[PDB]
């Protein structure tokens, strides 16, 4: 006999106040309680339970399955009331690697380590909140008592402690094998090293010692799993990657699943469209909603666009790393990041925000800080962007903006449709342009209101309106100026609620009335926009009140 | 000493569990650096998966160096731990010709920490991509950045400059978390040798090579100021009647209309007006009230301090602190000549808009940023050089009062 070395427990409490479980064994049939009897029987052989004899008041019941066909049976235990009373532990698999984020190696080997979840001991102060009691053959005997002395199956506290032991052992190998590279999921094992197929074949095996060391049983034969490695709904490859293809009436299902589902392609697949069925979506839990033979047109180049397969590449530190972004329309951005041209690392798509009104500019700033943080977390490195946006058109932009905002390192790349400003106000009054005077209010009761103007050359306007509020009229009063007025136009509101719209720019707004505003700025020279205290009586301050 | 200064959170209160959030490549490999230290001088130790406290560490560079220095944010355990009751600001701080900051935290590490607590201090240096689980780790010592840190080493750190000010009893010292702000009434010459004296007095009970020196303002709330012209334009007096009305909100007896009566008509707004003898006196009252600061305006340190920021354009921005709107305490105008990078400048200020803030009641302010919490989110920590943060949120209407406070 060699001595394996121990493994240390973890100190393992339950929740304050919480003293444990007791739950009733449930009434079996006799076939479940003889093949469970043989289990524990050989499972108190190995030294995984012991029995307990009339000091334990803590119950969690033991029901059985049989292994479908096979005619040999399974124990589950259903801690689940001992899990609502266990502690907390720290969780650190709160993500998934992203392929996109390997390096890619001449050599890759996949060691399962799910089997050492029982080699791992139990804090034997803790052994006891988690005992079974097997019903006695017509209830005419005692029944028999038991514990677990290692992590058992279904415990919450099995996962998180598994993960920290197997990660203190192996620490040394890894530290005294620099030529390799090693990563640890949730009970699997990745070794990567760019190193001849026989080097790196018997590193492998002294890993395997290495974990025999402390008694962890991997497998040496038939482990290959040799690439596809069919993985967390991806395809791996030696030198490509992708994601395993995965799957009248259209149910809401067909809708409230569909979304993630068409998302996870859009990783590699690029132009995958996705928001008109979100529309869908609505506020709903069954229903066959409508197509609106307009979500059907996305799926024209959908389900057309998962016919050609997409690849994406593994990670090169050396070169560089890059992302360029379209513009799509209806608030959709789509970005590629990538080292060298359709070579592609990964691909994505930007989602608007829900803005009453919003622009470009914005939308495009905001899918740059999204690209930078998922790529820091893939990489560690922010990439170099290509954006459709000319250098004059951002400084522009940023320095007008009464906001804060900023861009990493980027460039300008020339593919249409570009992103433009499309209008903008002038800083000081124009000499020589006409000067309107606008106003408009309603009636809270009547809904009724006007709006209108007047001006220095003693143009004047006056319209009534039907179904209307303040807000309302005091931007119809805006638009009657930029109607009636020429090319050049200093324009007086008293609305704060006017401006606030206008100095925050938008280029497309949920309220139609904000898009003729737009639609007429786009056609002037120059645009004056000037405020006032209402009630001071001030210059043409109205007429649009009676 | 050996003895460690018992510690608990406030009543019905569990530890701090924050998300740390993706760190680059380089910043990873500088605490890995600094954390290997940090376990062999047993200032942190390893933990296992029974620890489910969690709290956010990142790394900075400070002023003028290139080495690598560690921050936690230490702000939603410092809101959980216990009042710490168990230090009248000095007023005499504020008023001195000159103070400078000095580092002092490089010590609080050697004192030990209550077995109980270090629970509470737990961090993960994280890992790209999520290849490998963090390296998590508890604090064995009293960490920077902790509201504890300073309260537990407040008798211990009387006893170190003791010596000092018995000298000199002129010269205001205070503290703030991991900063030592040392003033004088003296020259610049005699403060800065009255400073380096102080620095290995330190040393012989010990970044303490780092400082900074910061002069008081001439206007805690800079005046209102209406302009002088010769002739004014239309568009000239409705901006001058604006920003009275706006002023008759901070300033009642602000009266504007005898201005107002000189626009009644729908006159073009590069016409100039002449003004009438009536509203010439009128704008001479209200500038005379404009001279006197705002009246009955109280700091309340059990209340909470507001800042707001406005970008100006050309690296200017305009800052006011305030606990009530419209009674502000302080007012500023920090410059430039980045010019590149507007969240660099931004940063700064919420920084130097900080450590006035404690420099002059010793606590820091709420800020509201005129930024897109996703954008500051980003990059703020690139920028980021103080061991302290405030808390922060997002102004997202513009306001018309940007213009009026330039
Ligand atoms: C040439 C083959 C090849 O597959 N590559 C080059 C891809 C890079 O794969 C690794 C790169 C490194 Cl450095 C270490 C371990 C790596 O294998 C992993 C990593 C993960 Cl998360 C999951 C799995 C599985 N199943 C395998």
């Amino acid at each position: 006999m060699v001595p394996i070395s121990p493994i240390e427990t973890v100190p393992v409490k339950l929740k304050p106040g919480m003293d444990g479980p007791k739950v009733k064994q449930w009434p079996l049939t006799e076939e479940k309680i003889k093949a469970l009897v043989e289990i524990c029987t050989e499972m108190e052989k190995e030294g995984k339970i012991s029995k307990i004899g009339p000091e334990n008041p803590y119950n969690t019941p033991v029901f059985a399955i049989k292994k479908k066909d096979s005619t040999k049976w399974r124990k589950l235990v259903d801690f689940r009331e001992l899990n609502k009373r266990t502690q907390d532990f720290w969780e650190v698999q709160l993500g998934i690697p992203h392929p996109a984020g390997l390096k890619k190696k001449k050599s890759v080997t996949v060691l399962d380590v799910g089997d050492a979840y029982f080699s791992v001991p139990l804090d034997e102060d803790f052994r006891k909140y988690t005992a079974f009691t097997i019903p006695s053959i017509n209830n005419e005997t005692p029944g028999i008592r038991y514990q677990y002395n290692v992590l058992p199956q279904g415990w919450k506290g099995s996962p998180a402690i598994f993960q920290s032991s197997m990660t203190k052992i192996l620490e040394p190998f890894a530290a005294q094998n620099p030529d390799i590279v090693i990563y640890q999921y949730m009970d699997d094992l990745y070794v990567g090293s760019d190193l001849e197929i026989g080097q790196h074949r018997t590193k492998i095996e002294e890993l395997r010692q290495h974990l025999l060391r402390w008694g962890l049983t991997t497998p040496d034969k038939k482990h290959q799993k040799e690439p596809p490695f069919l993985w967390m709904g991806y395809e791996l490859h030696p030198d490509k990657w992708t994601v395993q293809p995965i799957v009248d009436s259209w149910t809401v299902n067909d809708i409230q699943k569909l979304v993630g589902k068409l998302n996870w392609a859009s990783q590699i697949y690029p132009g995958i469209k996705v928001r008109q069925l979100s529309k869908l979506l609505r506020g709903t839990l069954t229903e066959v909603i409508p197509l609106t033979e307009e979500a059907e047109l996305e799926l024209a180049e959908n389900r057309e666009i998962l016919k050609e397969p997409v690849h994406g590449v593994y990670y090169d530190p050396s070169k560089d790393l890059i992302a360029e972004i379209q513009k799509q329309g209806q608030g959709q951005w789509t970005y590629q990041i990538y080292q060298e041209p359709f070579k592609n690392l990964k691909t994505g798509k930007y989602a608007r925000m829900r803005g009453a009104h919003t622009n470009d500019v914005k939308q495009l700033t905001e899918a740059v800080q999204k690209i930078t943080t998922e790529s820091i977390v893939i990489w560690g490195k922010t990439p170099k962007f290509k954006l459709p946006i000319q250098k004059e058109t951002w400084e522009t932009w940023w320095t007008e903006y009464w906001q804060a905002t900023w861009i990493p390192e980027w460039e300008f790349v020339n593919t249409p449709p570009l992103v433009k400003l499309w209008y903008q106000l002038e800083k000081e009054p124009i000499v020589g342009a006409e000067t309107f005077y606008v106003d408009g209010a309603a009636n809270r009761e009547t809904k009724l209101g006007k709006a209108g103007y007047v001006t220095n050359k003693g143009r004047q306007k006056v319209v009534p309106l039907t179904n209307t509020t303040n807000q309302k009229t005091e931007l119809q009063a805006i638009y009657l100026a930029l109607q009636d007025s020429g090319l050049e136009v200093n324009i007086v509101t008293d609305s704060q609620y006017a401006l606030g719209i206008i100095q925050a720019q938008p280029d497309k707004s949920e309220s139609e009335l904000v898009n003729q505003i737009i639609e007429q700025l786009i056609k002037k020279e120059k645009v004056y926009l000037a405020w006032v205290p209402a009630h001071k009586g001030i210059g043409g301050n109205e007429d649009k009140l009676v | 000493p050996i003895e460690t200064v018992p510690v608990k959170l406030k009543p019905g209160m569990d530890g701090p569990k924050v998300k740390q959030w993706p760190l680059t490549e380089e910043k990873i490999k500088a605490l890995v650096e600094i954390c290997t230290e940090m376990e062999k001088e047993g200032k942190i130790s390893k933990i296992g998966p029974e620890n489910p406290y969690n709290t956010p560490v990142f790394a900075i560079k400070k002023k003028d160096s290139t080495k690598w220095r560690k921050l936690v944010d230490f702000r939603e355990l410092n809101k959980r731990t216990q009042d710490f009751w168990e230090i009248p600001h000095p007023a005499g701080l504020k008023k001195k010709k000159s103070v400078t900051v000095l580092d002092v935290g490089d010590a609080y590490f050697s004192v030990p920490l209550d077995e109980d607590f270090r629970k509470y201090t737990a961090f993960t240096i994280p890992s790209i991509n999520n290849e490998t689980p963090g390296i998590r780790y508890q604090y064995n010592v009293l960490p920077q950045g902790w509201k504890g840190s300073p309260a537990i080493f407040q008798s211990s750190m009387t006893k170190i400059l003791e010596p000092f000010k018995k000298q000199n009893p002129d010269i205001v010292i205070y503290q703030y978390m991991d900063d030592l702000y040392v003033g004088s009434d003296l020259e610049i010459g005699q403060h800065r040798t009255k400073i380096e004296e102080l620095r290995q007095h330190l040393l012989r009970w010990g970044f303490l090579w780092m400082g900074y020196e910061l002069h008081p303002d001439k206007w805690t709330v800079q005046p209102i100021v209406l302009p002088e012209k010769d002739s004014w334009t239309v568009n000239d007096i409705q901006k001058l009647v604006g920003k009275l009305n706006w002023a008759s909100q901070i300033y009642p007896g602000i009266k504007v209309r005898q201005l107002s009566k000189l626009l009644r008509g729908t006159k073009a707004l590069t016409e100039v007006i002449p003004l009438t003898e009536e509203a010439e006196l009128e704008l001479a009252e209200n500038r005379e009230i404009l001279k006197e600061p705002v009246h009955g305006v109280y700091y309340d340190p059990s209340k909470d301090l507001i800042a707001e920021i406005q970008k100006q354009g050309q690296g200017q921005w305009t800052y006011q602190i305030y606990q009530e709107p419209f009674k502000n305490l302080k007012t500023g105008k920090y410059a430039r000549m980045a010019h590149t990078n507007d969240v660099k400048q931004l940063t700064e200020a919420v920084q130097k808009i900080t450590t006035e803030s404690i420099v002059i009641w010793g606590k820091t302010p709420k800020f509201k940023l005129p930024i897109q919490k996703e954008t500051w989110e980003t990059w703020w920590t690139e920028y980021w050089q103080a061991t302290w943060i405030p808390e922060w949120e997002f102004v997202n209407t513009p306001p018309l009062v940007k213009l009026w406070y330039q």
